[PDB]
């Protein structure tokens, strides 16, 4: 059912040319990178706590000391990226902040489609393929593929509405 | 365009794989809030209400 | 071509090129007054490309440019069958009958303008001037062929319109739909005029080559714009069953 | 200092200020509707509201003027359809001018 | 002429990865 | 609805006949057509050649009509061309030559008839049967 | 302004087969047509009247009974370039 | 192609006014 | 709304043109998808002027007839369709004609059906279309309900709807 | 090599009453050269 | 009116850019 | 729309006027 | 320079056609008072295409 | 066509494009890397090395 919601959302929405919802897809994206990357830099940049090679036994979460590096992970990052952080406070809010404002930026979005207000369509281009029968992009392309799902779904996707498209009239491309 | 197309051809929706790439990046944004959030909820306090609480961890 | 294979051909680039006969050819092919002979391999290498610019000024001379290949080695016309009929005079009829007798070929012109155009023989009737009681050096087929639309009647255009398939309007402006002339697709049957001047024959083995030159229209994109006038001049070989 | 995102909070404990400032939010938010309604009776088509009304050129502050009873211009015409009226000084024209004067009274009492 | 725009905002970008890394505040342990 | 008897209820020859199929003759028709059947004719779609579908109209507009459970069974055992003219017995599936068709030579005089049944009463069931490959 | 097809549509083109324009999928309807005897008419074509599609050279018997039974759901039309160019009579990308 | 015209002017303030408030607070700050 | 005033005009004795041109221009143009809020755009800014044009005209009622006397029902486009294709229906729900994608197999087209518009009060009231371009552009514009004729020039308006000021708020 | 503190440097200021000189002359040459600008 | 195109887009930075000028130096002075 | 460019040059310039004189730098006696 | 070289077509018999004929499309296109660079003004800004027009 | 700096590198020699055309009306001309484009990217090129010296 989610999936026939995404699925529907791109087909009469074209939600994925939405810039909120890129926004989202940003927020959720990068925090799932900020996730694997302080995790992934923490786990490598511990001290020797102990001496076993298994380290999660040299934590002890009364211990007053950073259990990692911050010094060597700044300069791991900064030599290998161009730029680290430098203060772990600021770290932590970043990870909040980024997957939050990526929510709330696609629920922004959303509300608009609520209004069918979509960012369904770049005018200029739509007026230019109009006029000029050879001028293709990635996105009338999109558009195309927009209109193929919608005039297919929609007789099963909203059976109340009685929709009855004739075999003849569904838009397809050549011997397909 | 190569999502939709993919999609189409592929049904990577209903892929388990892809369900599970989907269960790690809403999983990764979800421990990135709550680690970000629980460190910054428990933040020793170092500094006034005017300044940044930022500048209460020093670096190094 | 030679006598090689096709992995000795694959990737070379030598798939494309038409055969040749040889150096020390000047024979002739003699014919009965009155009867045809089928050729069987003919073969049309395209080597220059000219598309006729349009000036705005007015009433003056438009100059062929030269144009440069974008599409690869996918130039050339081959394993061709037709017909050789020798009038009641000596008049010599070439008849193409079939074969891979087209190929879409662009060539980008200087200023960036790019010509498609469909390059074929396709019912090409050409005739020599009576009095030929043989095909030699001095064998010019002249005739006509035709030119089929470059897009067929199932090309979609990227609003999905198109002639017997697709929207006949603009859908993407609902208020506006009906307001576009790229709304009607064409496609024209037009025409060209081939030149094939035999150059060497090879009596013996029945191989006749030459030059040839064409006069064509490009592309219309389905009747969207005016065809540009391109001539193309290259190479032909076939072989011409005496018996 | 500050950082930027917390710069309003010096009049958090300044009620004189917190005035202030909410003297010229109320300034600015009554100077937007007069201004608005300015624009839109600059560029509004009064002459068919059969087929061009108001709602089909994007008049926004229009129509609430017209809820409350504000429905005719100082220049002749009603958005009823009507012609010849006189509405007196309460017409959009003027709400809009009161609006403007509001504006910058409250300016000024916020400087204060 | 929206080309020069969408250039202007890709520069700018790129631009200001340049200073955020060559001109960073260093970190500094103290 | 249940699989009714009318339901499996199909045209036996081109005379007006008329046979019922057991639940049991459905069943080995259905399980014989998705184990060899339905490589080339999913849904009553032919993929190899979509003039030629196991829809209703396709099958009663052969030479001759096929829509009974005897033509099925006739061609299942010499294919034929659409209009009747051409043999297609080395070109399609059939029990007359397990030479070149050995998917075929373990099934009986039962298992065609069962098959032929099924494909008589699956259209019925399914609007999609034999229509466009896309659809 | 319709384009070509569609004003073959508005002719008896659209509504029955056409000798000189209809594809052969069109004469899978008439029993003992498709593939060969439609082959063969599509082959043999273009026609100016109906009546003429009997004097196909090398014709049958049976071929011939055929299409006299079946002469009454022929028309012919002006052949349309459109509807012939690239063998589309044969295979107009419909499966 | 044909924008919609208010497009360059509306891009260049969202960039410029944020971009001019940000350099003000920067430069000023230390005063 | 309409429907019901033309029948109740019909069932004094009105013909069908009378009966129709006594339907108000604003009324009608409140029965067009084009002054639905629901058909805009995020980035499709100002007055809904911009879109379609400014309306000048009702161009009157079209009422389809098939070849056989069949009355026909263009399927409105519902607000969630960017594209809808047209269908027309009898009486009992059944598409009686289309306008086909496909043309090969096509069965139902306005070509095939002999579909004509005759139009009642308006601009067209009493002209009658059977040119099968001119049924399907008349067929297309009452896919968006009542039809109106627009001023494009003054707004160069783009032909994409723009959403009101009750969509905006 | 290593990096110096240039000794060189110098603070640059604009009193308000400069400011305002400032923002007159700029409003007053923007309200000269606009009708130009538009044309 | 069909004033220049590049009017506004003109008249606005004409006036901004020094007046950006202006309001950094004035608002850093002091630092 | 030039009007609109105008009357916010206009604007500025009277805005200007009325800080420089409310808002001036005193002159002071020190 | 117009002047003088549809004089000398006429020295030799051509016609006032045929010696106007002659002369270049360029040659004459200086000959306009449009193409001087003393007719402009300071706020008429770009091509001088946007101000006759394109040359055809 | 305001042309302003494609005058000064025609001035000196530069009077062919990458695209085929040259301003002497001619087509198909081979100026190699010194086209139009070919000066405007060795400008852009020097542009960014002067600033990293700029910067050294
Ligand atoms: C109520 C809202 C809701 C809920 C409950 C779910 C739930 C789910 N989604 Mg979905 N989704 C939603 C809205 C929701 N979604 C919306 C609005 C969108 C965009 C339209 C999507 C798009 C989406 C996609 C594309 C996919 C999912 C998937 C999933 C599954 C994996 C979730 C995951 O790991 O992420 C991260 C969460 C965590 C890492 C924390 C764990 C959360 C678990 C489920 C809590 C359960 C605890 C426990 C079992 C409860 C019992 C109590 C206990 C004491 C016994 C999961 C069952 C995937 C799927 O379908 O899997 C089959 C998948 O591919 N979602
Ligand atoms: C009546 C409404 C209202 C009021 C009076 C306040 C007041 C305050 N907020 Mg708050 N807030 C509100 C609504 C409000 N908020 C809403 C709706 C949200 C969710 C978006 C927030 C989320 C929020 C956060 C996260 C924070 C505050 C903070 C503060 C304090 C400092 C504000 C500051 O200096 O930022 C100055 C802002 C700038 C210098 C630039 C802001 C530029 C914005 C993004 C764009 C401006 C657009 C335009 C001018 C505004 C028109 C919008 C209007 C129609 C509503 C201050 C007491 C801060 C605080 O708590 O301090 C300790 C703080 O961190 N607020
Ligand atoms: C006497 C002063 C005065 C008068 C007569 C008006 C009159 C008008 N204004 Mg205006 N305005 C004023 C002052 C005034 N204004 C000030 C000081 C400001 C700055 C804040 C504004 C800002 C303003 C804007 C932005 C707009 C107007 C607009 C309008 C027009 C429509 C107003 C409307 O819809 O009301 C709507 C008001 C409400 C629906 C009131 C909501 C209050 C809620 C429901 C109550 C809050 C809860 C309550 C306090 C708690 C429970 C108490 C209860 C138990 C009793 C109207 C001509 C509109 C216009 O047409 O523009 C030209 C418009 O958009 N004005
Ligand atoms: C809620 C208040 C509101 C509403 C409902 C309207 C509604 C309307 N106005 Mg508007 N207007 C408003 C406030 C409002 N206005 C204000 C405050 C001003 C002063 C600037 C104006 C000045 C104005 C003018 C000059 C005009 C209108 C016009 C219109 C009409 C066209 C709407 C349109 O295309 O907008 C388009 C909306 C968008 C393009 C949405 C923009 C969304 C932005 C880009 C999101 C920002 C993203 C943000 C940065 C993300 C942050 C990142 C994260 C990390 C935090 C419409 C009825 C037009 C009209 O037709 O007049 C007759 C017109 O000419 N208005
Ligand atoms: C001297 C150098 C120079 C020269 C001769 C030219 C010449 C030309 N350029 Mg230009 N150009 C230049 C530098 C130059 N450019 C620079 C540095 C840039 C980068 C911004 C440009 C970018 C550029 C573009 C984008 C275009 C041109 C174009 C053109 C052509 C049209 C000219 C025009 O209308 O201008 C108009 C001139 C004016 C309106 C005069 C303005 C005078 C100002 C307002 C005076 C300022 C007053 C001052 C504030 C007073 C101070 C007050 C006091 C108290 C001190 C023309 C051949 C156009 C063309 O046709 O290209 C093909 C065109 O599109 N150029
Ligand atoms: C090797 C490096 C190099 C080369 C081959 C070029 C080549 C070119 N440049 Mg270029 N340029 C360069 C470096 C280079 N540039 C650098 C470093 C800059 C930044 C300053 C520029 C900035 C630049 C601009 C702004 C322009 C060019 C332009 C051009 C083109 C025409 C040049 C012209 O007219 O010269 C003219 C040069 C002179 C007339 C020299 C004047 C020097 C005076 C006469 C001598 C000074 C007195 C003397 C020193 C004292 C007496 C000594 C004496 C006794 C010997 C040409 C293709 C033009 C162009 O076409 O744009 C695309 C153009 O407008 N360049
Ligand atoms: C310094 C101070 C100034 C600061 C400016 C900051 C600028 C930012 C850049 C501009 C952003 C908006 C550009 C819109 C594009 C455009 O061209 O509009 C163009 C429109 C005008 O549109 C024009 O209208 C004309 C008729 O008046 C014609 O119809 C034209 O065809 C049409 O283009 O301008 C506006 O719409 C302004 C009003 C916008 C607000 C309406 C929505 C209100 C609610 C918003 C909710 C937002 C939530 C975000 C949350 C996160
Ligand atoms: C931040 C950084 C950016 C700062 C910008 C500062 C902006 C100032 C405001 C702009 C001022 C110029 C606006 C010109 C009006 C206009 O629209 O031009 C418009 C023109 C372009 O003009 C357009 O051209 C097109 C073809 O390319 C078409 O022909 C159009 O019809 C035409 O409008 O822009 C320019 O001309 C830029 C070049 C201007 C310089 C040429 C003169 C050089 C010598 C100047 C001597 C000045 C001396 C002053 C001394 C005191
Ligand atoms: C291989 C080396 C070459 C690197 C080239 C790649 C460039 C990457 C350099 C990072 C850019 C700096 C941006 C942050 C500016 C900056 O200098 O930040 C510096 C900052 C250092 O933080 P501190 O902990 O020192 O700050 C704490 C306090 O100062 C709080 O302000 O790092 C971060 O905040 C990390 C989070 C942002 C990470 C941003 C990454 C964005 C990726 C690029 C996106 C733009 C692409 C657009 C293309 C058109
Ligand atoms: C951007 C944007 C936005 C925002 C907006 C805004 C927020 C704005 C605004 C605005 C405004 C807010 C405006 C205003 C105004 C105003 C005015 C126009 C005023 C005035 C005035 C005056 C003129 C006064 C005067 C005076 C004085 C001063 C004192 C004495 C008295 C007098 C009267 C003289 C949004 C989010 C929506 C979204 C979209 C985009
Ligand atoms: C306003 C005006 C004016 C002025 C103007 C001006 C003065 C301007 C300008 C201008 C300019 C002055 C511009 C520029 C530019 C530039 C560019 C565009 C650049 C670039 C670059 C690059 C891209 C580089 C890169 C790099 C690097 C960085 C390093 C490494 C290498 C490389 C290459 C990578 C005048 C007075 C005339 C008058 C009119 C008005
Ligand atoms: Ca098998
Ligand atoms: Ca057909
Ligand atoms: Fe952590």
């Amino acid at each position: 059912g989610i999936f026939r919601f995404i699925l529907f959302l791109q087909g009469f929405h074209n939600w994925t040319l939405n810039p909120f919802h890129m926004m989202g897809v940003a927020g959720i994206l990068g925090g799932a990178l900020l996730c694997a990357i302080h995790g992934a830099t923490v786990e490598n940049t511990l001290f020797e706590d102990g001496e076993d090679s298994n380290t999660f036994r040299a934590f002890e979460p009364t211990q007053a000391e950073e259990t990692y590096s911050m010094v060597t992970a700044n300069r791991f990052w900064s030599q290998i990226f161009g730029i680290a952080f430098s203060n772990k406070r600021w770290l932590h809010f970043f990870m909040l902040f980024v997957p939050v404002t990526g929510l709330w930026m696609s629920s922004v979005g959303i509300v608009g489609l609520a209004l069918n207000l979509r960012a369904y369509d770049f005018v200029s281009q739509e007026l230019r393929a109009a006029e000029d029968p050879e001028f293709e992009t990635f996105y009338t392309k999109n558009i195309l593929l927009n209109e193929g799902m919608r005039a297919w779904m929609a007789p099963q996707d909203q059976p109340h509405e009685n929709f009855i498209f004739p075999e003849e009239v569904l838009p397809r491309g050549n011997a397909l | 365009n190569f999502m939709i197309v993919f999609q189409a051809e592929h049904n990577i929706l209903m892929h388990p794989f892809h369900m599970l790439g989907v269960a790690g990046v809403f999983g990764g944004s979800l421990f990135s809030a709550m680690h970000g959030s629980l460190v910054t909820s428990s933040l020793v306090r170092e500094t006034t209400e005017v300044e940044s609480q930022n500048y209460g961890y020093k670096f190094g | 071509k030679s006598q090689l294979t096709y992995d000795d051909i694959v990737n070379t680039g030598l798939a494309n090129v038409c055969p040749e006969i040889s150096s020390f050819t000047r024979g002739t092919i003699e014919v009965e007054p009155n009867t045809k002979y089928f050729v069987s391999d003919f073969c049309m290498e395209p080597q220059e490309y000219f598309v006729k610019e349009e000036p705005v000024n007015k009433r003056q001379k438009a100059e062929y440019v030269k144009g440069k290949v974008l599409t690869r080695q996918t130039t050339s016309l081959e394993q061709i069958r037709g017909s050789i009929a020798v009038g009641a005079d000596g008049t010599l009829t070439f008849k193409e009958k079939d074969g891979i007798d087209f190929q879409p070929i662009t060539v980008l012109l200087p200023g960036g303008e790019e010509v498609p155009f469909f390059f074929t023989v396709k019912n090409f009737t050409g005739t020599t001037e009576p009095g030929f009681t043989s095909i030699n050096s001095s064998t010019d087929f002249v005739g006509d062929f035709n030119v089929p639309s470059y897009r067929g009647a199932g090309f979609l255009d990227p609003k999905a319109r198109g002639l017997y398939t697709g929207y006949d309007n603009a859908v993407a402006l609902p208020s506006a739909a009906d307001k576009f002339r790229t709304n009607k697709k064409e496609t024209p049957l037009g025409k060209g005029t081939l030149s094939l001047q035999v150059t060497q024959v090879d009596g013996s083995t029945g191989e006749i080559a030459g030059i040839f030159e064409s006069e064509q229209p490009s592309d219309t994109d389905l009747g969207a714009k005016e065809p540009l006038d391109v001539k193309v001049r290259g190479i032909f070989y076939g072989r011409v069953d005496t018996d | 200092g500050l950082p930027w995102y917390r710069v309003h909070t010096v009049v958090l404990n300044d009620p004189g200020r917190l005035i202030s400032v909410h003297l010229m939010h109320t300034a600015l938010v009554a100077g937007w509707a007069g201004s608005m309604a300015l624009y839109e009776l600059a560029i509004f088509d009064s002459s068919d509201a059969v087929l061009n009304p108001m709602w089909r050129q994007g008049m926004f502050v229009l129509p609430f003027m017209a809820r409350l009873g504000v429905t005719s211009s100082w220049n002749g015409w009603s958005v009823t359809g009507e012609t010849g009226l006189d509405p007196g000084f309460w017409s959009f024209e003027g709400v809009a001018a009161a609006h403007i004067v509001l504006s910058g009274l409250l300016f000024l009492a916020a400087v204060w | 002429m929206e080309s020069v725009a969408y250039i202007l905002v890709l520069t700018m970008a790129l631009a200001v990865l340049f200073f955020a890394i060559a001109f960073r505040e260093p970190p500094r342990i103290e | 609805v249940e699989l009714t008897e009318s339901t499996r209820t199909i045209p036996l020859d081109e005379a007006g006949g008329t046979t019922t199929l057991t639940a049991r003759q459905f069943t080995n028709g259905q399980k014989i057509f998705v184990d060899t059947c339905t490589q080339c004719h999913l849904q009553g779609k032919t993929k190899t050649n979509n003039n030629v579908s196991l829809g209703l109209a396709d099958l009663a507009g052969a030479e001759p009509r096929r829509d009974n459970v005897l033509a099925l069974v006739e061609f299942l055992k010499n294919p034929k061309s659409y209009d009747g003219e051409d043999d297609y017995s080395e070109l399609h599936p059939n029990i007359s030559r397990p030479d070149i068709y050995p998917e075929m030579r373990n099934y009986t005089e039962d298992d065609i008839f069962d098959v032929a049944g099924y494909t008589l009463i699956a259209p019925k069931l399914d609007e999609r049967w034999g229509g466009t490959i896309y659809f | 302004e319709l384009n070509a097809v569609d004003a073959k549509l508005t002719t008896d083109f659209g509504q029955k087969i056409d000798l000189n324009n209809s594809d052969i999928r069109d004469f899978r309807g008439l029993r003992g047509f498709y593939p060969n005897l439609a082959s063969e008419i599509i082959k043999n074509a273009p026609y100016d009247t109906v009546e003429e599609v009997l004097d196909i050279p090398g014709l049958s018997e049976t071929q011939k009974s055929r299409l006299e039974a079946n002469l009454g759901s022929f028309t012919v039309t002006e052949p349309s370039i459109e509807l012939t160019s690239g063998d589309d009579r044969i295979n107009p990308g419909v499966y | 192609m044909q924008v919609n015209n208010l497009g360059f002017i509306a891009s260049i303030l969202f960039v410029l006014v944020p971009t001019v408030f940000l350099l003000i607070l920067f430069i000023q700050t230390g005063k | 709304e309409i429907q019901r005033r033309v029948d109740s005009q019909l069932a004094e004795g009105a013909s069908l043109s009378e009966a129709w041109s006594t339907i108000p221009e604003k009324l009608a143009f409140y029965d067009y998808v084009g002054n639905s809020p629901a058909k805009g755009g995020l980035f499709r800014t100002g007055a809904m002027n911009s879109g379609d044009g400014i309306a000048q005209e009702w161009i009157g009622h079209p009422i389809f007839k098939d070849k056989e006397g069949r009355e026909l029902e263009v399927r409105r486009m519902p607000n969630f369709f960017e594209t809808f294709p047209v269908i027309m229906t009898d009486a009992d729900g059944v598409v009686r004609a289309d306008i086909p994608f496909r043309r090969s197999e096509s069965k139902f087209s306005v070509e095939q059906t002999g579909v004509t518009v005759s139009f009642y009060g308006g601009a067209l009231d009493g002209q009658t279309f059977s040119n099968p371009s001119d049924v399907k552009k008349f067929a297309r514009k009452a896919q968006l309900g009542e039809g109106f004729d627009f001023d494009t020039e003054t707004f160069n308006s783009d032909g994409v709807f723009r959403t009101s000021p009750r969509g905006w708020f | 090599m290593d990096r110096n503190s240039n000794p060189n440097r110098q603070p640059v200021e604009l009193n308000r009453t400069s400011l305002y000189l400032g923002l007159l002359l700029v409003a007053v040459l923007g309200i000269l050269f606009s009708s130009y600008f538009f044309n």
